[PDB]
């Protein structure tokens, strides 16, 4: 029932250095865990960087070095690349058993910050004709890539009925996600104004739609 | 060299099971520690368990207890996973990886399998339907929504192709068995409504086409 926790997210710049960090909820991270770091690319392409706490897998660079800082263990990039942009797994072992991080998703900022280009589109009358309601809430453009998205009906928030597809990435290197709210027609027609917010980078974009 | 072949993806009903596989190749088979890891969209990697190819000595999360069972045959150099009674909690990406020589000191998770997008339905080849999405009101950005179709995946262009940059497909949804995904595309303000944008939808599962104007709301 142990909690692996990483930093959700990080940014930082070509050049620079970053360190992730992987908190156990047992307690302090020792060797006696032989903390793995392992990174995930796009096209769940897997690679392993560092076992044993700090032994580098063979052709990895040297960039990368696994550490223990205080009571947790820690992966650092020192000259941080664009190749390095990805999802960080570590995973610690504890008495013949291995738990994963839920990973941070790094960013090594290859262009300037983007912010998503939000639309929302309301339900076609033919979906409402089913008795159906789907509000359609396209992001685009967005660097880094990582965002959460919110929606609100006359001024209250929703947990009911929302999915948000995973940030992808565009061919410009930027990405790109969508975000649904399917709602009953009759439900739709009983409120008056819908919204879809998407955070980014400590500010947010909102766009919302009054119902004609 | 190393390799790791799991079939790519596979269909199960909800209440069945699954024998998933990973073919090792490059390497001796019974000398390293195979894992299974589950994951879902967006989400963390889960440990399930692990299998010794060389010894059955195996060792399963607490979480996956009653749901996995790893096995190995090692003269076709596989390992198996075989999942139980299944429900949606178990749609996911699942990867077999190589660990090391030893528990846990001298190695890494230095190769992992494809993985396999196990996904659990209901729903038999079903069509898509599609909605035009117009504005609610520079530049203008319209759509259309491709929903309650089964299987994966569709094909969704714009003016048959015609107009290209600006379009935008994201990824499918998987909603009470059923998928659904949205594309949109960016035009002029101007040139529509004047001229016509119309998504062409078409799905190859159930050999089905829709095209779809979208006019002004």
């Amino acid at each position: 029932q142990a909690v692996v926790t990483q930093e959700s997210a990080l940014t930082t710049s070509p050049g620079e250095t970053v360190t992730l960090t992987c908190r156990s909820s047992t307690g302090a991270v020792t060797t006696r865990n032989y903390a793995n770091w392992v990174q995930e690319k796009p096209d769940h392409f897997f690679t392993g960087l560092i076992g044993d706490t700090n032994n580098r897998a063979p052709g990895v660079p040297a960039r990368f070095s696994g550490s223990l800082i205080g009571h947790k263990a820690a992966l650092t990039i020192t000259g941080a690349q664009t190749e390095d942009e990805s999802v960080y797994f570590c995973a610690l072992w504890y008495s013949n058993h291995w738990v994963f991080g839920g990973g941070t998703k790094l960013t090594v900022l290859g262009q300037p910050k983007s912010s998503p280009s939000v639309t929302l589109f309301p339900p076609s009358s033919e979906e409402l004709e089913t008795n159906k309601a789907t509000l359609v809430c396209t992001i685009t453009d967005f660097y880094p890539g990582v965002v959460t998205v919110d929606w609100k009906v006359d001024g209250t928030p929703v947990t009911q009925g929302m999915e948000t597809t995973q940030p992808s990435k565009q061919s410009n290197n930027k990405y790109m996600a969508s975000s649904y709210l399917t709602l009953t027609a009759g439900a739709w027609e009983r409120h008056s104004s819908y919204s879809c917010q998407v955070t980014h980078e400590g500010h947010t974009v909102e766009k919302s739609l009054s119902r004609a | 060299q190393v390799q790791l072949q799991q079939s790519g993806s596979e269909l199960v009903r909800p209440g069945a099971s699954v024998k998933l596989s990973c073919k090792a190749s490059g390497y001796t088979f019974t000398t390293y520690w195979i894992h299974w890891v589950k994951q879902r969209p967006g989400q963390g990697l889960e440990w399930i368990g692990t299998i010794y190819p060389g010894s059955d000595n195996t060792y399963y999360d607490e979480k996956f207890k009653n749901k996995a069972t790893l096995t190995v045959d090692t003269s076709s150099s596989t390992a198996f996973m075989q999942l139980s009674s299944l429900t949606s909690e178990d749609s996911a990406v699942y990867f077999c990886t190589r660990g090391s020589l030893y528990y846990n000191n001298y190695g890494w998770f230095g190769y992992w399998g494809q993985g396999t997008l196990v996904t659990v339905s209901a729903a038999k080849t079903t069509p898509p339907s599609v909605y035009p999405l117009a504005p609610g009101s520079s530049m203008v950005t319209l759509g259309c929504l491709v929903k309650g179709y089964f299987p994966e995946p569709v094909t969704v262009t714009w003016n048959s192709g015609s107009l290209s940059s600006g379009v935008h497909t994201f990824p499918a949804v998987l909603q009470s068995d059923l998928y659904t995904l949205t594309s949109s595309v960016t035009v002029p303000s101007s040139t529509w409504p004047s001229q016509t944008v119309t998504c062409n939808v078409a799905h190859p599962a159930s050999s089905t086409k829709v095209d779809k104007k979208i006019v002004p709301r």
